């Protein structure tokens, strides 16, 4: 029987979206991205249709023998395309998911596998004794994203220090084994069996709508789980391109524009 | 007897406990109440009552009735702002010390909508428009009337109406905010400006006051009592 | 759901046992010049202001009271031995009932007055109060006075009495002793005494304290600047 | 066994408090009772019963049989009262230590109307009248007949009936009074004055004695249990 | 379940009155003046219908640039007004409601602003060191009333204290920010919109009826919000008139007149 | 609703504990001159007088009974070391019942006699006793003789007897002791018993005491001037 | 809930009687004298009729100007009036109840007032230091009873104590202000009004039946509340009798009979 | 668990308390009784047989 009042006190194929079109998919944790329902709110939302849910794509980085990864955040690296980045920069809340498309292509005699990584909350170490004392302006590249590297590199600055991030590829750059890293929404690219990889993210966080100017929702992580070969020679370099797609995007709080001060 | 164990926490004394204890005074036949005007179930309906706001906090002026004032003038720079302030209805100084602000100050969350209300006391001769705005956090605080009328604004007309109202509605990330000040919580700024201009005909004073006031609304609600910062003691009496 | 207002009414506002006086009593052999061996405490919750602030957001209040006693004991020298563990007893006045004149008078036999004998390092005492008014409600504020002179009287003073006092002598006081005989070495003690209401009814809200309190009643006397400076156009 | 906590004010004793406890004496053949006249199931019971008063506490005259008198002549100033008193019946000397007083001073409050009683033990030749009255608080007491009529007043005709009853009923602005004196409880007061005077023939006394008695009403009560100022002890028996 | 018997232990347009005529109202917490009901008393009460339900006009004040404020106690005001005044006197114990009427009058080319408060038990603070040392003279003027003040002028007389208040405009008096003291009954008087105020307050206290002389129920506090101004005039002054109607009135405990020393 | 009676019946007017004994007892060093190891009190309520004077409001009464006892022990010396935690021993001996004659002898075995055994620190002990009345009650004034005597006696101290006395042992008496050894240093300790009257019947009410008592009888011997001077026509 | 077995741990005109007539009465406590009924007791009793239950006269007395009271008790003051006290002394256990007539004649041009009470269990003060010393023949004079006196006389024989009581006017005899006596059955005999006074005693002890020579049930106090005066004489001296008669008188434990030693 | 509140009396020894005690031999086959006679139910039964009355006590 329960003495106190206070329950604490109880005892325990084609892809069309808009006007782009690309041409098996996997869905995180098997939700598809919907807008937020009448039974949770905080005015009248603004509710781009396709003025915003279409397919931008980034720039081509290159694979070789001595890449060691990349990374891109979301929505950060979206902050300058088209009216997404104006409604995202003209609204204090915004609200989106992501569909996520990696293409990379080679021939039959090539070989190499690239694992792909969708991370909620993806933090990242930093690079001096100094705690979490990373920079706005590192913490957020845009659409260009960092690099991994196999060791850590200690800053030695101390009249001005870098405040950059130094990710460490069999570390996650957060201090977890990579092998672990398929817990999280993941996709890989065998160059033997497929050329491409889809994913597709609903919006995650504790809250029903959140700033996206000062938070980053998800974090895009590939790295090379085997080197990239070819025959016999020497050096060998491919493109790698990564499109990106607003799904089912909501802002709310219109008001002047933001300008932040990126260097 | 009957077998008992005892658990943790026995012999405690908690502050916020509710338990029942002896009566000292037994069968008292205790007075009769009757009905007294003015009985009150509830805090927040003090916070409802609009109380006027200390505007001007200048060092000359703070502490003294002219901290209530708002002057307003035909010849003023029609580029500058009248008053600007934040959303920060505990912790601000000009909303502190109101009494939604000494309800909150016992309180550490606070959520709903809030109302502002702004008294023109001029002639009845003087004509005039004003803009009131409120923006959301995010941007550079609004300098000028071009950067505050993207933001949720109202315009007043002294002559037609010598009392404006604004309600500055429920718009946050969190479900719940902080009574401090902290910038993961900040709610806002509020602003005002001048729409043509004051306008006075001749044998007429050409300055007068303007009062504010703020209340909550019926969505106004409040989390985890505290003490306030308002009262100290140095000394007990002896 | 919605949010509520469940924890701002007037009961959850004022579930709290707040700290309303420090008594001192000790316990050494008896001597000829003043000591400290009973201590009478008057009954009030003036002594204290969190409390005191808190209840004069309303001008009229209607409410029955739950007591709790923490006691702490302590020595103040070395080279006079121990002691044994001390039995504390405190004792209701009433308006019109003798008072001690001594730790170990005829008074203590607490014949008809409520008394409470409290063990050292048990838990803390707790009684609990109903409401005990004259009247229909408590007067947190009384604009007025007990007499009113008269052209008649022989003198000024015989109409004479302070401004907003009701009785001079109200709720009665509360004695504390150590029933314990003196030992060899003094032994200090201090009882805190903690106040929640319960069943509360209040009338007229007033607005809250803005300056530091200056005696029972209304008056100011120092620290008259309460704001602070703020610019006019400054966020 | 069964979890339990132990919660504030265990292992203390309150004098007032009302548990069970265990008998010494199990299985004992209590005597059976009987019918003994006089049962009394209320104190207030004994409050209803009157008593004399000792009005005259007069310094040659007090702790004596002559303080329960009072004298009456013909040949009395007219002007001046004949007694006087205040409604005080448990602090005020010559009511406090009748029965009703006696009851009282266990008490902290009383409320509720009197009944004052007045016996005239001259001859039956003697005849006179009197005036009684009562006067709330607030003014002036009166020293005068023609003050002390705009109260409330009776009058007693000594030749028709020798003795004569007054009810001061119950008006106050609190519910309940307390026992000590004080101002912002004060009652009122009591006075009396010839009517017209004592007349007698020759060859008879032209000197007589009158009682008093009190006593309470059957809207009378009492709260707040407490000790009395009436007796103490100095020595306990070796 | 509890187990203790008693409860304590219990775990938690014109407006015509009498022969008076004056040509929107507030009623103060919604509740209307109204008699003793039979289910609470403590005699045959004596209740003049017209004798002292009527309008009394009090003397004129004057407003100008340097008026800081005024102040009146009810019933106190009304203590040698007709027969209200004798009945207030002649008995023990009274009760009373008011109706308050303030009127002020000017032109279109004047500006000002005027609060007035409707305060239940309004204690005001001394001018001593000394603590509730207020003399009953002092703190009884009459039908005149006291002022404010803008600073506290500590009485340095130690051998004929004055034994006087010294009240603060911006604390009220009693120590509150004056902007607070909307929370009680209010009106406001703006010059550009109305001229006149009206305020009807229900009898208020701790018991059914108390007494009428040692004792005050209301007062009034009447402030300019806002400096008075005419055109470019250096000087200007205007009347202020007040007005007190008692409403449902009741006296009890007849006896001998009282006749209180006011110096 | 209207003013009740209820604090002023007959259980509410006694439903107080009121000390009627403190007793001293000692914990030492047997020796050959006096001591105090051991106590013996006669049951009554005459030793102090509150409780008295309650009662002497009527001449006969039949209650049941409450006692309540709080011990409160004390050093007397520093330099003999200290002692552990004692155990205290209390006996009910009835009229006709052998009477110890140390602290240690064979009548401590309460072989019939009810005992409670005590242990220092812990809540104050407690026990309840019904009406053990001989008579349908008790007789608070006797007026009379246990002995009358006659003509024929060879003497006249074979017909005296106390006047208003009607058995010599009445109710027994209760014996304390420590039942722990002596410790090198001397402990003192005092028991204080407290009273409370239930179910509560009496019978020919009485007016009240007016001078101070002298003996259990009603005697009085001075302070004969109770009341005070005052004015005849003095309000 | 009760736990513990026993209910003491449970928390909590003409009047003729026999041969004799005289010519408003008092009921001591409205109870009429009984006889024992079956439903108490403790042989065959015996049970007189109208050899006991009859009027007896005492001694008359004599009341002046310095006159201060007397008093009787009972049954002593009746211990040899025919055959009652035959019974009385040749019985183990008795009981009874009494009828109580004062007779005090005067004139109208008399004045005065006397106090009659009956007190159970009459307990008087001593005269000496020493407490509950008095003897029984001191303590039980017989039918010409006891007076009252102004002032206590402490004894001062160190060799032969008297052994008497010394009571007080204004106490009593028994330490308590006379003029609560009236808490007692009592009445007043005035002589302007009346000139006799009559009670009626039931039977009051803690006992059903009780001995008669060791302990007496009533006490009867006559005291002068004003003095007697007449005309303007300097000596008054009048008459005052009391007769008192039996009624409803139970005897039992027949045996020799006692012979008290009373000097 | 369970709040409580200790009493005055607790952990005290009464001689003539009834309360129950756990039981150190739990499981134990008690030996059936038998009819015996001189089976004595009161003690007043005793008082009620005669018994010889010592009324010589002199010295010798
Ligand atoms: C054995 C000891 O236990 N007895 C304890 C006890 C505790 C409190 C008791 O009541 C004291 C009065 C309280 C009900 C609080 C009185 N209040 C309420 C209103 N008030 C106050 C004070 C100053 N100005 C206005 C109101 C107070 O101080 C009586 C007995
Ligand atoms: C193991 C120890 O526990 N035993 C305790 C105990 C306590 C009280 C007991 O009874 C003692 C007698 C009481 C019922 C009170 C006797 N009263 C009532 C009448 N009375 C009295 C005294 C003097 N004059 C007249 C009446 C008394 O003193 C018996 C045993
Ligand atoms: N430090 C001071 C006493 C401090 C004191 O009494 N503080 C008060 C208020 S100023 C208090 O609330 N004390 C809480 C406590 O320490 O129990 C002294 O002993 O001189
Ligand atoms: N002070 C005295 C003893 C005082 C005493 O025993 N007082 C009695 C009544 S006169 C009492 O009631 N004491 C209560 C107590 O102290 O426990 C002494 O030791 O010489």
């Amino acid at each position: 029987i329960n003495y106190y009042k206070d329950s604490a006190s109880n005892a325990a194929l084609q892809l069309t979206i808009g006007n782009s079109t690309i041409t098996n998919s996997v869905v995180a944790y098997g939700r598809w991205p919907e807008f937020i329902r009448d039974d949770e709110a905080n005015d009248q939302p603004t509710e781009p249709d396709v003025a915003t849910c279409r397919f931008y794509t980034l720039d081509t980085v290159m694979w070789g023998k001595e890449s060691k990864g990349w990374w891109w955040k979301l929505p950060d690296a979206l902050r300058d395309m088209g009216l997404f980045g104006q409604n995202m920069y003209y609204h204090y809340l915004g609200r989106s998911g992501y569909t996520v498309h990696v293409q990379c292509n080679a021939s039959k005699f090539h070989q190499g596998a690239l694992g792909v990584f969708a991370i909620p909350e993806y933090c990242l170490a930093g690079d001096s004794d100094k705690q979490r004392y990373t920079s706005y302006a590192n913490a957020n590249p845009g659409e260009k994203g960092g690099k991994f590297y196999s060791q850590f590199n200690r800053d030695t600055a101390v009249t001005s220090p870098k405040r950059e991030f130094c990710p460490v590829d069999y570390l996650l750059g957060c201090g977890v084994l990579l092998g672990n890293a398929f817990v999280y929404p993941h996709q890989i690219i065998n160059l033997r069996t497929n050329n491409s990889a889809t994913i597709v993210l609903p919006y995650v966080n504790a809250m029903a709508i959140d700033s996206m100017v000062k938070h980053n929702n998800w974090g895009i992580a590939i790295l090379p789980l085997s080197p990239l070969d070819f025959a016999q020679e020497s050096s060998v370099e491919i493109p790698i391109t990564v499109t990106i797609a607003p799904m089912c995007s909501e802002f709310n709080g219109l008001r002047n524009v933001t300008a932040p001060k990126f260097q | 007897g009957l077998p008992v164990l005892n658990t943790p926490g026995s012999n405690q004394y908690l502050t916020s406990d509710n338990y029942q204890s002896p009566c000292a005074i037994p069968e008292f036949d205790v007075t009769p109440p009757i009905d007294i005007p003015g009985e009150v179930k509830n805090m927040m309906e003090l916070a409802e009552i609009d109380t006027m706001i200390p505007l001007n906090l200048e060092n000359t002026k703070r502490n003294t009735m002219d901290m209530y004032r708002v002057t307003l003038s035909d010849s003023a720079d029609l580029s500058q702002p009248i008053l600007c302030f934040s959303l920060s209805p505990a912790s601000d100084p000009r909303l502190s010390h109101t009494m939604l602000g000494e309800v909150l100050n016992y309180y550490t969350h606070w959520a709903g909508s809030l109302k502002f209300t702004f008294l023109f006391c001029g002639s009845m001769m003087a004509t005039g428009k004003i803009l009131v705005a409120y923006a959301p956090p995010g941007a550079q605080p609004p300098t000028s009337r071009k950067e505050a009328m993207l933001g949720t604004h109202v315009i007043w007309d002294l002559g037609l109406q010598s009392s404006c109202t604004m309600v500055v509605p429920w718009i946050s990330n969190v479900t719940y905010r902080q009574t401090t000040q902290d910038s993961f919580t900040e709610g806002g700024y509020i602003s005002m400006f001048y729409q043509t201009r004051i306008v006075v005909p001749l044998s007429t004073p050409k300055s007068m006051s303007m009062l504010g006031f703020v209340s909550a609304c019926n969505d106004f609600s409040v989390r985890l009592l505290r003490d306030t910062t308002h009262i100290s003691q140095s000394a007990l009496p002896q | 759901q919605r949010r509520s207002r469940s924890e701002s009414t007037i009961e959850s506002f004022f579930a709290r046992g707040a700290c309303v006086a420090i008594i001192e009593v000790d316990n050494e052999e008896p001597t000829t010049r003043a000591q400290k061996l009973f201590a009478m405490w008057r009954i009030t919750y003036k002594d204290t202001v969190q409390l005191r602030r808190k209840l004069e957001f309303f001008t009229y209040s209607r409410f029955d009271m739950e007591l709790t006693f923490v006691v702490t004991a302590n020595f103040t020298n070395t080279n006079n031995g121990h002691a044994l563990n001390q039995v504390y007893q405190i004792m209701y006045i009433p308006p019109g009932a003798p008072t001690p004149k001594s730790w170990d008078d005829y008074t203590w036999q607490t014949s008809s007055n409520p008394s409470i004998f409290y063990t050292y390092g048990a838990a803390p005492a707790r009684i609990s109060v109903p409401y005990v008014g004259l009247a229909n409600a408590y007067s947190h504020f009384y604009d007025g006075f007990a007499k009113v002179p008269l052209k008649t009287d022989a003198n000024d003073q015989i109409g004479d009495s302070l401004y907003s006092a009701m009785t001079v002598d109200d709720f009665g006081v509360l004695a504390i002793r150590v029933v314990n005989d003196h030992n060899p070495t003094k032994v200090t003690s201090k009882v805190r005494i903690y106040m929640k209401p319960k069943h509360v009814r209040v009338w007229c809200p007033r607005p809250p304290r803005a300056v530091p309190y200056y005696g029972p009643g209304v008056d100011y006397k120092d620290n008259l600047n309460p704001l602070s400076e703020k610019g006019l156009t400054t966020y």
